[PDB]
């Protein structure tokens, strides 16, 4: 009964996932098609992301519970087809400020996607499910970031192709959302926590890292252009970011595999992980070489799996299914608000207005002020 | 006192290119935002684009983007401005300000420079 719709849901994933032009945005934004300039990117248009993307967070997680997952499903592939029309034909900074506005759009009804599963699957099938639509998903970018690279290296296509694909995956992943049975009920609409100690601790170290790491893939692209200017050089974003992705699914499933003791070394290894973070960022900021501005990322973004990985284990250890939602919702809220200051008084034109070359110096210290902040308490 | 001082346009045939240059003299010039906007008859001050001497950041508008590049020739304190493909809407008079860099700097906001120079006419005849 729940293979229908786990295979229609994960058919959806995996093509509106599928998108080999997301790795070469910044070389197409700033490209003769679009002549659009670092400053404006990263100051002007980027920024909007974060701010939609909290605008819209709320309000998108009791419509997805009140009108049930499939519209909220649906609003999303619309959403995508829109974005990529307007990335495909719009020129100018507005209109990317539209496009960034209807990505946070995207990310914010994304939900939908992993909440559907709950109200048309039974319990005994949750799990095994749900790790089905997060494999596809994560398969699926990969994919798309290969293809990326093997198109623009030995076929020698366009950013502009690359976008056409992209569209026209994100229209097959919307007709496919077309079909998936409607749920019947829903978790709150159609049926204190935080109390404790330890979950408040985990939600804290959880959404200040998940901040981090959003700001720092959001202009890690900015970094390599700037390092490497894309219309002069090779650039091997494609294969860089499906290695990256690669290592950081490994290093969840090793998480995973691996059984020990989080109580007592969960600090010891989330400080050692926050610190390979911070360290990995300065080698990103100091180094001229694009390949260790590439192999920081990659240690970059493993470490962070590494990282959350554990700390959304030790969040979950004890929570229901139910509760699951509310309170990673509220993570997430937290953590947009953190990036949201961030981005307030650092990117953004309003703030310091800082250049790709000097923001990733911020965000190394910003990991390493996190680690030096939770190392103390340790006595007195 | 900052003085600002601009060069270089004239009458030029519809599709040809020319090139505009705004001295800045009176300071030294390290930490300024350096803009251009433009006013044409019965219309209001436009932004055309701006340049961070600092650390180079250039912004310009989406109706010369593609076609306008603004550059800094350090030697002589000055930031010139090339267009490219002139046609009969670009016919204004050109302003080049001087802004202090600073937190929370509005660059395409005519209110945040406060150094302006006399301005330099640019018309475009169509034959
Ligand atoms: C799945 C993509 N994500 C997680 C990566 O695993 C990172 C996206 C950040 C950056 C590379 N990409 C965008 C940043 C800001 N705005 C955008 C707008 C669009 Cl339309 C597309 C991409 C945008
Ligand atoms: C982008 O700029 C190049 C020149 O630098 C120009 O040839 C091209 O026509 C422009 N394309 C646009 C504005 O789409």
């Amino acid at each position: 009964s729940w293979i229908y719709p786990t295979v229609i849901l994960c058919l959806f994933g995996f093509f509106s996932m599928m998108r080999p032009s997301e790795p070469f945005l910044i070389p197409y934004l700033s490209g003769p098609d679009k002549n659009l300039t670092s400053a404006e990117i990263t100051n002007e248009i980027f920024p909007v992301w974060t701010y939609s993307y909290l605008v819209l967070l709320l309000p998108v997680f009791v419509l997805t519970d009140y009108v049930r997952y499939k519209p909220v499903i649906i609003l999303q592939g619309i959403s995508f087809i829109i974005t990529w029309l307007l990335l495909l034909f719009g020129q100018g900074v507005k209109t990317m400020q539209v496009v960034e506005f209807f990505y946070g759009m995207v990310t914010a009804a994304e939900v939908a996607y992993y909440a559907y599963i709950y109200s048309v699957v039974s319990p005994e099938h949750y799990q095994r499910v749900s790790g089905y639509c997060r494999s596809v998903t994560l398969a699926a970018y990969t994919a798309g970031s290969v293809l990326a690279q093997l198109l623009v290296s030995l076929a020698n296509m366009s950013y502009f192709y690359l976008n056409v694909i992209s569209l026209a995956s994100v229209s097959v992943a919307f007709l496919f959302s077309l079909f998936l049975p409607m749920p019947k009920k829903s978790m709150f609409f159609h049926a204190e926590c935080y109390s404790s100690k330890r979950l408040f601790y985990w939600s804290l170290w959880w959404a200040f890292a998940t901040a981090g790491f959003n700001q720092v893939l959001n202009y890690v692209q900015i970094l390599w252009d700037y390092k490497a200017p894309s219309q002069d050089s090779s650039i091997y974003n494609g294969a860089v970011e499906a290695i990256a992705t690669f290592g950081g699914a490994v290093a969840a499933f090793a998480v995973g595999y691996v059984k020990v003791n989080w109580d007592l070394l969960g600090e010891l290894a989330l400080v050692v992980f926050s610190v390979v973070n911070a360290g990995s960022l300065f080698l990103m900021h100091y180094t001229a070489n694009i390949w260790a501005c590439y192999a920081g990322y990659l240690i970059f973004k493993s470490s962070y799996m590494l990282l959350i990985t554990i700390a959304v284990f030790q969040i979950a250890v004890n929570l229901n299914v139910e509760r699951y939602a509310l309170v990673f919702g509220i993570n997430t809220f937290i953590a947009l608000v953190i990036q949201t200051i961030m981005t307030v008084i650092v990117v953004d034109q309003r703030g310091l207005n800082l250049p790709v070359s000097i923001q990733f110096l911020v965000y190394g210290s910003y990991f390493a002020v996190i680690a030096g902040i939770f190392l103390m308490r340790s006595m007195y | 006192q900052v003085q600002l001082v601009e060069s270089g346009g004239g009458l030029v045939q519809a599709g040809d290119s020319l090139r505009l240059s705004c001295a800045a003299s009176g300071r030294t010039f390290s930490n300024y935002y350096m803009a251009w906007f433009r006013q044409a008859p019965g219309k209001e001050r436009e932004f055309v684009a701006a340049i961070r001497l600092s650390y180079g950041s250039t912004y310009y508008a989406d109706s010369v983007r593609g076609r306008f590049t603004i550059s800094k020739d350090n030697a002589k304190n000055t930031v010139n401005l090339r267009m490219n493909s002139l046609k009969s809407e670009d016919t204004a008079i050109y302003y080049c300000a001087a802004a202090e860099d600073r937190w929370a700097l509005a660059v395409r906001t005519a209110t945040t420079y406060n150094y302006w120079g006399q301005g330099t006419q640019v018309t475009v005849s169509s034959h």
